[PDB]
């Protein structure tokens, strides 16, 4: 069976990449302002320092992850003032620059999908939004105006659609394919996007990925706090209380059990985020893989970056992620043909080059694989290798000879 | 760190006083001067704000980071960039493979050679294993 | 840090065992001991805790190092950036103390120059599109050469490929593409 049509296929892809900065005081979070509490605490000698650098470490990773991911070009790209790609219209990906603010148009439905302390204190991240963007749309400009060769080297501009024909020649289909349909192509590509639009406002666990890890994050802090009026057997869970109603030796033993309580509550907190923060980590790698592998060249790897046949990815930034829009190539409307292995002719054995040989019932041709252009069989598109006593599934045929004409 | 410059009147005061008084995203900053020149990021504060040492005479500013320099490539639809050279590169990457192996005896660590300490630990079961 | 613990004195009238039994009648001593032992044991827990979410950030980069390994050491990869900037050709690797160093040697194109190019040759109404290159000119004459490295070629049929029309294809520029057998045959 071979395919006769393709059409072209945008998905999105969401990776969280980062967490919120949360950073506790130990000290603050289990004694408050309470001096007798606190010199009790110092009895626990370096809990509080562990567990004050635990979150410090995860809160630097957390720059870290988002610097990975999205600040792998050197330069910041723009685009032309004139978007000329050949019919393929980029718009709804690119900042719209009358508005020095965007985010362009899918950016900005992922930035509106996506939705009284005590030492719990949260720290911005180095990268603004503004600055995440920028990452993004140079990465764009980048990917459409000099296709990989700026994420090899310096950017060498080249024409929109002789670049898409590179990308084609990756799929094993031959340009002539793309240029035959470049119109067609566009079409599908400009619909594609339009399509990406209505999916993302339409299913509101579109960007379930991100919105769980915010949730996640949201609940340990809301238990962590919750924790604090537990009362871990003390006759009140407030330490003033305590103090306010009982002398030295008796307040001490009232306070030791909440502090024990206390400790072992923020202890289990930041265990947890630890091991979050290595499943983000983790993902953050991934999306940084995918950046490189999938925005700064052409994967040949597998559902690695989309169903199909991986031709570009669009990258977006994300609240606490990043999303990709894979474009990949999809065979369609096959047709079923008789098939050979090899060809006999005057005893040889002739090989397809490239190609496969097929027969419509009456007459055999050398098609191209994934998309069917039919050829007449000659010595230019096949190869001999061995007699035709060999080949178990050969059948008879002539191979045309290009040269006999103009000799005789 | 998420203190309004209003705050931190003028254990040590010495790095309160005015002038040199910025107010950014991640809090109060204090003792360096704010300029509007961008430049790479050298020591990071947050929001998109950096802080450096400058030689302008030898003292720390702070200012918003620059996310690389600008380019613009000459698109159309008729121009292609070609190499004429090239050059080998040499990189090195650094990743770690394995740690320092350890393990500790739990009742050396807990009681040592105090009998009456290892008579207890017993009561705490299977932690030590 | 482990170490240091043993100092604490976690809410015990000492962190010494000897002197909480120097000191008391025992049955207060038991109850002291409960208090370093609760507190050692704790931090015990703590250290091996930590110890098992480092080994995993280890395992993963030794999992990545063995990877490339494969990849970059004992073939050619052709995964954008894993193997060092630029255009893989091959790589070394070097012990560590508690790791491994990779020296990646990767082709980096320089010293661009700017051509003018066309999708397709027309020759006759047959359009000639490159095999293996792009077209390119100088303003005058028109060149095939291979994408990565400027090295222009005489554009003849055995550099091309010939498909449809001159009609459908949105870019084609006229020009001569040279048959080699032409002055043998005639
Ligand atoms: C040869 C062929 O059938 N091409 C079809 C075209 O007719 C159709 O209009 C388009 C969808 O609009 O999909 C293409 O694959
Ligand atoms: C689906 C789509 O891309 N629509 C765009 C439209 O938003 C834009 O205003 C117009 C400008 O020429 O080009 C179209 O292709
Ligand atoms: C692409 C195609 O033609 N598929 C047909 C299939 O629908 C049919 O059920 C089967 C049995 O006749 O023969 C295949 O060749
Ligand atoms: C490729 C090939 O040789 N196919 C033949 C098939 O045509 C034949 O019908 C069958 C025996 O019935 O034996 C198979 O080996
Ligand atoms: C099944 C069949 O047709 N086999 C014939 C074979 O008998 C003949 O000798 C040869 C040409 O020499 O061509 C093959 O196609
Ligand atoms: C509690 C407090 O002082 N809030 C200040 C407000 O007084 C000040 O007018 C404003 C200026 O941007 O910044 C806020 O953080
Ligand atoms: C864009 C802008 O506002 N530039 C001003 C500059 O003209 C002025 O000389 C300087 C004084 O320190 O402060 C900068 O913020
Ligand atoms: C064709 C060409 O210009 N080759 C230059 C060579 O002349 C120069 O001496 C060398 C220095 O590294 O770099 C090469 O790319
Ligand atoms: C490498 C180079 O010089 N590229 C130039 C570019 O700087 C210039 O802005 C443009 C318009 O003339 O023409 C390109 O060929
Ligand atoms: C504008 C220009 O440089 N034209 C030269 C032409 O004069 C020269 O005869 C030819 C040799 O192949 O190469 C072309 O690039
Ligand atoms: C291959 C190609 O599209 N060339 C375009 C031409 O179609 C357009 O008419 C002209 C501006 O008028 O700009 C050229 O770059
Ligand atoms: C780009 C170009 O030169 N196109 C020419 C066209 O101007 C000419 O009218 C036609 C013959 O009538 O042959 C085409 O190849
Ligand atoms: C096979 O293709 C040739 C092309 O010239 C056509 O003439 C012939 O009728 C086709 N045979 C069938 C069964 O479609």
């Amino acid at each position: 069976a071979i395919p006769t049509n393709f059409t072209i296929s945008v998905t999105t892809e969401i990776l969280p990449v980062s967490m919120t900065k949360t950073s506790v005081d130990c000290t603050m979070y289990i004694c408050g302002d309470s001096t007798e509490c606190s010199n009790l605490l110092l009895q626990y000698g370096s809990f509080c320092t562990q567990l004050n650098r635990a979150l410090t470490g995860i809160a630097v990773e957390q720059d870290k992850n988002t610097q990975e991911v999205f600040a792998q070009v050197k330069q910041i790209y723009k685009t032309p003032p004139i978007k000329d790609f050949g019919g393929f219209n980029f718009s709804q990906i690119l900042p719209d620059p009358s508005k020095p603010s965007k985010r362009s148009f899918i950016e900005d439905l992922l930035f509106n999908k996506v939705t009284k302390f005590n030492g719990l204190t949260v720290l911005p991240p180095l990268l603004t939004d503004e600055m995440i963007a920028q990452y993004t749309s140079a990465l764009l400009a980048g990917t459409i105006t000099s296709g990989w060769t700026f994420g090899a080297g310096p950017a060498l501009q080249i024409p929109f659609a002789m670049q898409m024909a590179y990308r084609f020649n990756g799929i094993g289909v031959t340009q002539n394919v793309l240029y035959e349909n470049q119109k067609l192509i566009a079409n599908q590509f400009n619909s594609a996007i339009g399509k990406i639009q209505d999916s993302l406002s339409s299913t509101p666990s579109a960007l379930g990925k991100l919105q769980d890890v915010v949730n996640q994050n949201a609940q340990a802090l809301n238990t962590l706090v919750k924790q604090l009026s537990s009362n871990f057997g003390a006759i009140s869970s407030v330490l003033n209380d305590i103090l306010s109603r009982l002398d030295k030796p008796e307040a001490e033993v009232q306070i030791d059990r909440l502090i024990t309580g206390r400790l072992q509550s923020l202890q289990t907190y930041v265990t947890q985020q630890l091991i979050r923060a290595a499943e983000i980590r983790a993902s953050a790698n991934l999306a940084a893989t995918k950046m490189s592998e999938c925005v700064l060249g052409q994967s040949k790897r597998v559902d690695f970056c989309g169903k199909g046949y991986h031709l570009m990815s669009f990258p977006q930034s994300a609240p606490h992620g990043v999303v990709f829009l894979h474009v990949t190539y999809v065979p369609a409307q096959e047709k079923n043909f008789t098939t050979a292995p090899a060809i006999c002719h005057d005893g040889k054995a002739h090989f397809p080059r490239e190609g496969v040989f097929v027969s419509n019932g009456t007459h055999w041709f050398v098609t191209q694989r994934n998309f069917y252009e039919p050829q007449i069989i000659t010595t230019d598109n096949t190869f001999v290798s061995g007699n035709c006593d060999v080949v178990i599934g050969i059948v008879n045929n002539t191979v045309y000879d290009p040269l006999q004409p103009e000799l005789d | 760190q998420g203190v309004n410059c209003t705050e931190v009147p003028v254990t040590w005061r010495v790095y309160s006083t005015g002038s040199n008084v910025f107010q950014t995203r991640a809090g109060c900053l204090i003792g360096a001067e704010h300029v509007n020149n961008s430049y790479e990021c050298d020591i990071p504060i947050g929001a998109g704000i950096c802080a450096s040492y400058q030689t302008a005479s030898q003292s720390i500013i702070a200012y918003t980071m620059s996310l690389g320099a600008e380019n613009s490539v000459a698109y159309s639809n008729n121009s292609i960039a070609i190499p004429t050279n090239f050059t080998i590169s040499v990189t090195t990457e650094i990743l770690p493979v394995s740690m320092t192996k350890t393990s500790v005896d739990c009742t050396m660590y807990i009681c040592g050679d105090s009998t009456e300490c290892s008579n207890l630990l017993l009561q705490y079961g299977s932690f030590c294993t």
